[PDB]
């Protein structure tokens, strides 16, 4: 996260670290949506152009963390993957359309002060909150600059951007399954996700019921925190029928 | 049932340092 | 990264 700040303890208790076993490194962010299910970006697991194709045995999920590098004894929980489910129409060839994946844990994780699931939006949630200028929050252990790494989880709040502005900022074809967020050059504030943060959550706190909802997944961008560029996010509500289908079947 | 309500914040009626920034942006 | 048990 570029131009963010240290998270408070327990501020993002749904935050998940996807941790590569060998070599030991941060792969991506992710989120906890139940005791058994973790949400992330498909590109964290599958991206053939870079020969990325993780299997369940390649990675671990670390939940309840604050420190990036430390083994947080008596606090974090480490979980193994039973199965990965990538959206079948994830468009890795072109524009990362439908950049979403689910991972089922081998055993359910116990909730605690540090570990707790985020809500997923329904249609009404999405209509109410996904409006230009409304702010959400992105968290992660990714790089602090495009070109280093944080001691603890970082947070930044960023406004949703008008769709024409998003479309005009990039040559990539934008779909209804994406939105963009970030400050404009003229706005003076800064902030973005970066390498290590992708797959993590973009959340908003409903002013109606005071709950946090995961509206987006960090999907893609061009560099990090560049003037006139915006981060792109997978639109979680738009892909909820698939999420429900997978959870209902498996 | 309790999704999205943080033990160390909403559950105990404490607010984090920047959630007000989000609220203030929700103007419609 | 610190080793995990
Ligand atoms: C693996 C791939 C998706 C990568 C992927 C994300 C990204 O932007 N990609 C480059 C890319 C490829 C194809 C297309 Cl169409 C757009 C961008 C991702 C990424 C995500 C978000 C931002 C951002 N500045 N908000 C910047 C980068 N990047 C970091 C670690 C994985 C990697
Ligand atoms: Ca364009
Ligand atoms: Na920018």
């Amino acid at each position: 996260i570029v131009e963010g700040s240290d998270a408070e303890i327990g501020m993002s208790p749904w935050q998940v670290m996807l941790f590569r076993k060998s070599p030991q490194e941060l792969l991506c962010g992710a989120s906890l949506i139940s005791d058994r299910w973790v949400l992330t970006a498909a590109h964290c697991l599958l991206y053939p152009p870079w020969d990325k194709n993780f299997t369940e045995n390649d990675l671990l999920v670390r939940i309840g963390k604050h420190s990036r590098t430390r083994y947080e004894r008596n606090i974090e929980k480490i979980s193994m993957l039973e199965k990965i489910y990538i959206h079948p129409r994830y468009n890795w060839r072109e524009n990362l359309d439908r950049d979403i994946a689910l991972m089922k844990l081998k055993k359910p994780v116990a909730f605690s002060d540090y570990i707790h699931p985020v809500c997923l939006p329904d249609r009404e949630t999405a209509a109410s909150l996904l409006q230009a200028g409304y702010k959400g929050r992105v968290t992660g252990w990714g790089n602090l600059k495009e070109t280093g790494q944080p001691s603890v989880l970082q947070v930044v709040n960023l406004p949703i951007v008008e769709r024409p502005v998003c479309k005009d900022s990039t040559r990539i074809r934008i779909t209804d399954n994406m939105f963009c967020a970030g400050y404009k050059p003229d706005e003076g504030k800064r902030g973005d996700a970066c390498e290590g943060d992708s797959g993590g959550p973009f959340v908003m706190k409903s002013p109606f019921n005071n709950r946090w909802y995961q509206m987006g997944i960090v999907s893609w961008g061009e560099g990090c925190d560049r003037d006139g560029k915006y981060g792109f996010y997978t639109h979680v509500f738009r892909l909820k029928k698939w999420i429900q289908k997978v959870i209902d079947q498996f | 049932a309790d999704c999205g309500l943080r033990p160390l914040f909403e559950k105990k009626s404490l607010e984090d340092k920047t959630e007000r920034e989000l609220l203030e942006s929700y103007i419609d | 990264f610190e080793e995990i048990p």
